[PDB]
RNA sequence: AAACUUUCAACAACGGAUCUCUUGGUUCUCGCAUCGAUGAAGAACGCAGCGAAAUGCGAUACGUAAUGUGAAUUGCAGAAUUCCGUGAAUCAUCGAAUCUUUGAACGCACAUUGCGCCCCUUGGUAUUCCAGGGGGCAUGCCUGUUUGAGCGUCAUUU
RNA sequence: UAUCUAGCGAAACCACAGCCAAGGGAACGGGCUUGGCAGAAUCAGCGGGGAAAGAAGACCCUGUUGAGCUUGACUCUAGUU
RNA sequence: UUGUGACGGCCCGUGAAAAUCCACAGGAAGGAAUAGUUUUCAUGCCAGGUCGUACUGAUAACCGCAGCAGGUCUCCAAGGU
RNA sequence: UGGAGGUCAGUGACGAAGCCUAGACCGUAAGGUCGGGUCGAACGGCCUCUAGUGCAGAUCUUGGUGGUAGUAGCAAAUAUUCAAAUGAGAACUUUGAAGACUGAAGUGGGGAAAGGUUCCACGUCAACAGCAGUUGGACGUGGGUUAGUCGAUCCUAAGAGAUGGGGAAGCUCCGUUUCAAAGGCCUGAUUUUAUGCAGGCCACCAUCGAAAGGGAAUCCGGUUAAGAUUCCGGAACCUGGA
RNA sequence: CGAAUUUGGGUAUAGGGGCGAAAGACUAAUCGAACCAUCUAGUAGCUGGUUCCUGCCGAAGUUUCCCUCAGGAUAGCAGAA
RNA sequence: AUUGGCGAGAGACCGAUAGCGAACAAGUACAGUGAUGGAAAGAUGAAAAGAACUUUGAAAAGAGAGUGAAAAAGUACGUG
RNA sequence: UUGACCUCAAAUCAGGUAGGAGUACCCGCUGAACUUAAGCAUAUCAAUAAGCGGAGGAAAAGAAACCAACCGGGAUUGCCU
């Protein structure tokens, strides 16, 4: 009775929706995150894991505030009009 | 170095009526249960990967490389050698061909044409003019698109 | 019926409606809406006609 | 095409609201239109208005405040300059070219001297 | 010492690492001690630190630490090069006195193997250099 | 669940909104080859699982 | 002797090889140094006249200012003399702003769009209750300010 | 149910295939040799054969291949004294 | 069938906590007369935000690759034998 | 065979490459050359350079396709039939009639977890419902979830978990009143200054943790295509304020 | 089949670890040590495969040593220069 | 020094089963409770000129016709 | 009694500052095993992978408690050797 009778009786979700990733991987009972490693200060992340750093990493999103530092940097961080 | 092996592939093992190449894991994907890690494999790593530090430049000795440039100085005075090289010099009144230090001192390109109309390179001129074809490969999306001759080397 | 600012509550709801349409409203109820926006239904008292201030509005 | 922000920048204060407050309405009466209208292109033409006559109140507020502030030190955050967080952690141009007295004698008494060999 | 801290001793591997008691740390108490003050203190920069007192159980230091943004150190060019960000954390580096003298950092045929940096001198002797011209 | 959470109704909502065919025009549209939304989903078919 | 098995060809199928193409990759070289509590990277939810989506943006929401160019955008529609012009544009540049809910994430909490407190303003006959508008309240540490504590302790009394 | 019809419609398996007797042969042939023989296309059954299919024998042996367990094996070790 | 009541049996098993609300002891404080106290008596005035709420809950809305003879907690419960 | 240096001032939109052709020639062969068809933009000979350079197998890889084969099979859960309507088309849709079943620990009426719009209406049958389909939980377009009283929200349970403090190189571990100087709560001060203070009382250990535990309070009738203890009509109750 | 009962939800225990009325049982169809990524293209004296043509020459299964006996070194046999 | 970031220039490299996993709405679709796993998918034509109209069918569609250099290019589109 | 001083506190006191990302290169700590040794334990792999802390455009090192033994050189770094 270990395959589909089983199967049947799952229906408590052990993760939930995480506040830092959109991942469903907050463990409710763990109270942390299976992902990003929420509610820890440091995002979880392994130099095992290339391709989870590939998944979440800068340029991944849409970086809004550091995709006009180069052209700020180009023009020298200058204030007026 | 990191083609064909960004995958976490591991062989099945016999008892599976399968190869036993490693394969990919998971499932709902296409490409679960699919091969990997092998040069016979689709989307694996090569034969032997191609690595930077091969040789690329070939030392030659000094000696030999101005052995090599004499014979071609005097190879360049052989009126048949530039024949068999195909020059057009059938025109021209003798070779080695001489021309006055006018022409180191030639500024446009108007008179430099009419100083090689003057002394006969002008035939291989046109030979270079009308050799223009499209290279016959791979090599025209590579910034080599055009072939041409080699036409007269003032020196 | 309108469809409402979904950070709005029933307070500022009735006091935005008696801003806009100088009507005196008696009731008001809300539900977010399966699309994800809200909607109020507010009743005015009954010196008001809704129908007077919907084509006042501009929808009959 | 809108209203133009040089000329909505000749307005005062008690203008300028008015100015939102009317283009709120008509925004309003243009949503209920669009209500039942297929297409109304009006309406973006009337919220770029509005985002026009909101960044001009927002400009004079911000220059009226500088004003404010304009001569001492501790300026609002908001106000003062964003360049980046090193930049700003960097020491100034003065605190950089500090030198000690004794660093600086040696330099007055030394200075790299400009020479050429020829003869 | 430093006790090895894996469970129950085992350490699943060869006789050779076996070891789990007569480990020995190989940075300084002193080292030990500016890291945890200067992570405490992470607005100061750790400048030195010297031995006051010891006991059986403990070993007491003193950590001299500057601010990088007191406008008395940030001017005043004899100690604002500690406000430059490079020397951040030199505790934590290894750039302090104790790090330097752990580092193995000094002149000389006995420090032959950490001199310009142990992994560095490692990377150095262990490359394969390759010209154009094969030499 | 009838007793949901408000995050969990915002994720229905955009799901919901989210569950519709490709407008006509985009179709028309120049240099286009879109042909249809490729991230259609029935409730059947494959569960969120938020 | 057709039916039937097989072989071959023509035409038609199935399939997507081959050939040619290439706004992609890969490798080498050259130059430069610039994330974040002035809130980053990342996440969520929204914003287009008609959009669901590796686009862009934030309730000023496919964007607003400023600057440059100089007549478009375009799938359809469209404000509609905006065209010898402080002026089109899914343009470029970009120095002023806006920047939802979050996030190191900062009032407390968080599988809750949960619960406070402080200060002004406006209503409900209100310092207290309720509601609305705006502004705030994390931790470690540094320098200083103020208020203190300790027979730790020094001068000024029977 | 099987069966026949309308609709719908897979899979295992498949070097090529598919009649035997003896011979010899990797010593138990569908093919080879020598004989018997040998007539399209097929349906329902059946379980003799295809040394039928299912799985790189799980028994045994070999490998200077492991692992679980045990001990006065060798070499250590947490703890404890 | 459900609820309640008064009882009886069992245990080397005797069968949650907290918020919250009320009450009692005590007597701080205060109180006269054309008016004091009583808002634990009656009547009268105002407000009550945020989020969920549709539907299935299973031989078709969940899990088991599916509209899978499987699995998955519970309430109501007519007549005759 | 791919690419490279030279050369044939080589072939080519008047048709390159590719492909198909029991057509021809050449070489022992690997192979080369040509006739015809198709096609539409590049390609070849020679001298050399170079290599990711030649496939029948690897229970090879990826994709595609067969014979088997119109075959196994579509046979559990008692069962369907007649006639109209709609429709191109009806064993399967709608309606009427009949026969039945579940038989109230139901094949009924609702909910919890889970799902997420599957709810309802209109239109519609290419795909899906292993027959069919006019039907559908399908496809297209829209409509729909209304609360002081039902829940959450508040409480605490097992437990989880900051702070103070102590470990640990450190990610972090312990710890939850501990070797802590750990706060909010009554009435006067109460507009020469406030919300200060010579007013007064005390001394909890943060917090999170139950949609079945504990708890402030709503019922009836009517109403929708689809919501209702939520809307309307009537009739109440609680909490907090003045 | 009234209890060492059955069961929902919450909560605790996490891999040489847990948990076990004990079967090496169970720990997400995985258990005599889960699953995921990496070290890792781990090593294999062992099995399998190893892609064009023609021409000329053309073997060995033996000697010695080897934890050597499915393998190597060495000498022999063979090609080429 | 520098397989990250931002600008550039290049190659005897690869040429859509190759080259990065990704030439495309690619770290996408979807699989797993989770850590993680992870594709397939480029080409009408110079220009849609993307087939008016007739006819037969309930319709899909066919047959004509028409556009185009070509329909031996008809979106299921280069060659095939 | 009034004032200090020392040490320790408190404040939504004034102003700051740290955290987190990305980590190719850089500075340290911690730290294997596969592997090779034709077995294997020292050794090897390797003072490497994984793990942790910390920077910059470079970092680090750096003006000798050096090298040397010479007729002596003369901070550090990198290349050839």
């Amino acid at each position: 009775g270990k395959g589909t009778p089983s199967f049947g009786k799952r229906h408590n979700k052990s993760h939930t929706l995480c506040n830092r990733c959109g991942r469903r991987s907050f463990h409710v009972q763990k109270k942390t995150c299976s992902s990003c490693g929420y509610p820890a200060a440091k995002t979880r992340s392994y130099n095992w894991g290339a391709k989870a750093k590939r998944r979440h990493t800068t340029g991944t999103g849409r970086m809004r505030y550091l995709k006009h530092v180069s052209r700020r940097f180009k023009n020298g961080f200058q204030t007026g009009s | 170095e990191k083609a064909g092996h960004q995958t976490s592939a591991e062989s099945w093992g016999t008892g599976r009526a399968v190869a036993r190449i490693p394969r990919v894991g998971g499932g709902g994907t296409g490409r679960s249960g699919q091969g990997a890690f092998g040069n016979m494999c689709r989307g694996g790593r090569m034969f032997a990967p191609t690595k930077t530090w091969r040789k690329w430049n070939v030392k030659v000795n000094h000696n030999e490389k101005r052995y090599a440039t004499a014979s071609a100085i005097a190879a360049t005075a052989v009126a048949s050698l530039v024949l068999a090289r195909g020059h057009r010099v059938e025109k021209i009144p003798e070779i080695p061909l001489v021309v006055s230090t006018d022409l180191e001192s030639i500024q446009k390109t108007k008179e430099a044409v009419a100083a090689l109309k003057a002394v006969g390179a002008h035939s291989d001129l046109l030979k270079v003019l009308k050799s223009k074809k499209l290279r016959a490969g791979k090599g025209k999306y590579r910034n080599r698109r055009w072939t041409q001759r080699r036409g007269p080397l003032v020196v | 019926v309108f469809q409402v600012s979904m950070k709005a509550n029933k307070y500022q709801i009735k006091k935005a409606v008696k801003e806009l349409y100088e009507v005196d409203v008696l009731k008001v109820n809300t539900l977010v809406r399966p699309n994800g926006t809200k909607k109020a239904y507010v009743r005015l008292t009954a010196d008001y006609d809704a129908l007077d201030i919907a084509n006042r509005i501009g929808y009959i | 095409a809108g209203v133009k922000a040089y000329e909505l920048r000749t307005k005062s204060k008690e203008q300028l609201a008015s100015q939102l407050v009317d283009l709120k309405k008509e925004l309003a009466e243009l949503k209920v239109q669009k209500l039942s209208r297929p297409s109304l292109p009006k309406i973006k033409t009337v919220r770029k208005s509005i985002a026009c006559v909101l960044t001009v109140i927002n400009e004079q507020q911000r220059e009226a405040v500088r004003q404010l502030y304009k001569g001492k030190k501790y300026q609002p955050k908001d106000l003062r300059a964003k360049k980046t967080r090193a930049l700003r952690r960097a020491l100034t141009k003065f605190e950089a070219s500090q030198v000690t007295e004794k660093q600086r004698k040696k330099q007055i008494a030394f200075p790299q001297r400009k020479y050429a060999i020829k003869a | 010492n430093r006790k090895r801290p894996v469970p129950k001793g085992a350490t699943y591997g060869k006789p050779t690492n076996q070891g789990v008691n007569e480990l020995k740390y190989q940075r300084s108490l002193r080292a030990t001690a500016e890291e945890r003050v200067g992570r405490r203190a992470a607005n100061l920069r750790v400048l030195n630190s010297y031995w006051v007192n010891q006991d059986s159980t403990y070993k007491y230091f003193e950590v001299i630490l500057v601010d990088p943004q007191h406008k008395a150190i940030r001017r005043d060019a004899r100690y604002n090069w500690i406000c430059d960000p490079v020397h951040k954390h030199r505790e934590a580096r290894g750039l302090t006195a104790t790090g330097k003298k752990s580092r193995g950092i000094n002149k000389g045929h006995k420090f032959n193997n950490t001199k310009a940096g142990r992994r560095k001198t490692w990377k150095r002797q262990n490359t394969l250099s390759l010209w154009r011209y094969r030499k | 669940a009838a007793q949901k959470s408000f995050r969990i109704k915002q994720k229905m909502a955009k799901a919901k909104k989210q569950n519709r065919p490709l407008p006509q025009w985009i179709r028309l549209r120049t240099n286009n080859t879109i042909r249809y939304n490729a991230k259609r989903r029935n409730w059947r078919r494959t569960k969120m699982n938020i």
